């Protein structure tokens, strides 16, 4: 069906440019316009601009100077570029398509690109096990994803096959300037002997991809 | 009332 | 631009109840308004286009009404899966603008938490740092207190809490409290306790371990 898949989450240094690629499928860029919307702490949902079927572009008034949108119809790719970013440009940027080619009711969205504007350096996390031991036949276990920058980090269990009972807590910013979160899952104690439990940690900004096996100590 | 980047949810 | 004022900031109801979302425009925008749902870590989801028109794949309990400056999004029989933020978007005037949103919380019966304490791994101790984690699993309401003690010494300022959003199925919360110590500090002590205070517990629950066993 109709899908919009954006490029991976990124860190941008202050005063430098942001570049995002929106690859579409299920429709042709010649028949629909692609809009760009961001969601920031200080302004919430904000419409940035759009590239139409025929190639024309409109940019929202505060971005006419530093916003630039292009596309490659044959490759089904739309290219978002914004210049001279600052801290209040830290937001989740979406590409979106409307129901009709001319309208603005966005029925299809990209997964979003979390953009962090910071002078700090990228840092991959360390994954530590939260080992169960000796609750009425229910054992809790998890992984500690510690000391990474910037956000985000993806955590699944058993390559996605284990979702029931999973809780992935929001990241907390430590005093060191690095993020840290945990992901837990509750399982039957009896399964701890005949089942393997792996957390799949992936920190795309640092290309850190780690699978941690969590066993009873 | 503000949007939190860590959850895509409104917090305060 | 057009200012959209959503009201209230937070809505708290019980499953099966009726719930309405207010979106007021700074001037008449006719019916040119669209509603959006956004779950945790998700993208906006189109619920209603042009104040009242239905959207494909949207449950029939979602409907919208209103015209001019006062618009309403309604859920007749709200369900646990409806826990999300809800935004309105106008497009009668350029550029299209969004509201600030309304958070939809769901009331449910009190649930005592399941508490689990996790010692630091031997792997992390090699890095010169000890992290002790206490898990408060599937509880309601959100209010909860975690008290750390190290050899009966009250810990303060050296822990951080993280709380999940409401679960889409059982509407409960989960909390993780991480006590962080230097490895030297951790090795100088034995008893590591996590005391949990919650409305669903008649008495505080304490999970603890001794460093080593």
């Amino acid at each position: 069906q109709v899908q919009l898949k954006q490029s991976g989450p990124g860190l941008v240094q202050p005063s430098q440019s942001l570049s995002i690629t929106c690859t579409v499928s299920g429709f042709s860029l010649t028949n629909y316009g692609v809009h760009w919307v961001r969601q920031s702490p200080g302004k919430g949902l904000e419409w940035l601009g759009v590239i139409w079927s025929g190639g024309n572009t409109d940019y929202n008034t505060p971005f006419t100077s530093r916003l630039s949108i292009n596309k490659d119809n044959s490759k089904s790719q739309v290219f978002f570029k914004m210049n001279s970013l600052q801290s209040n440009d830290t937001a989740i940027y979406y590409c979106a398509r409307a129901l009709t080619y001319y309208d603005y009711e966005f029925a299809y969205w990209g997964q979003g690109t979390l953009v962090t504007v910071s002078a700090a350096s990228t840092k991959g996390p360390s994954v530590f096990p939260l080992a169960p031991s000796s609750s009425g036949g229910t054992a809790a276990l998890g992984c500690l994803v510690k000391d990474y920058f910037p956000e985000p980090v993806t955590v699944s269990w058993n390559s996605g096959a284990l979702t029931s009972g999973v809780h992935t807590f929001p990241a907390v910013l430590q005093s060191s300037g690095l993020y840290s979160l945990s992901s837990v899952v509750t399982v039957p104690s009896s399964s701890l002997g005949t089942q393997t439990y792996i957390c799949n940690v992936n920190h795309k900004p640092s290309n850190t991809k780690v699978d941690k096996r969590v066993e009873p100590k | 009332g503000q949007x939190d980047l860590s959850t895509r949810r409104l917090k305060g | 631009d057009i200012l959209l004022t959503q009201s209230p900031v937070i809505l708290s109801v019980s499953p099966g109840e009726r719930v309405s979302f207010s979106c007021r425009a700074s001037q008449s925008i006719g019916t040119n308004i669209h509603w959006y749902q956004q779950r945790t870590n998700g993208s906006p989801r189109l619920l209603i286009k042009y104040a009242s028109e239905s959207i494909s794949g949207i449950p029939s309990r979602f409907s919208g009404s209103g015209s001019g400056t006062d618009f309403t999004l309604s859920i007749n029989s709200v369900e646990s899966e409806d826990i999300a933020d809800y935004y309105c978007q106008q497009n009668n005037n350029w550029p299209t603008t969004f509201g600030a949103g309304t958070k939809l919380e769901l009331k449910r019966t009190v649930a005592a938490p399941s508490v689990f304490i996790f010692p630091p791994s031997d792997e992390q101790l090699k890095s010169g740092t000890a992290s002790v984690v206490c898990l408060l699993n599937n509880f309601y309401p959100r209010e909860a207190k975690v008290q750390w003690k190290v050899d009966n010494a009250l810990q303060s300022g050296n822990s951080q809490e993280s709380v999940t959003e409401q679960d889409s199925k059982d509407s409960t919360y989960s909390l993780s409290s991480t006590l962080t110590l230097s490895k030297a500090d951790y090795e100088k002590h034995k008893v590591y306790a996590c005391e949990v205070t919650h409305q669903g517990l008649s008495s505080p629950v304490t999970k603890s371990f001794n460093r080593g066993a």
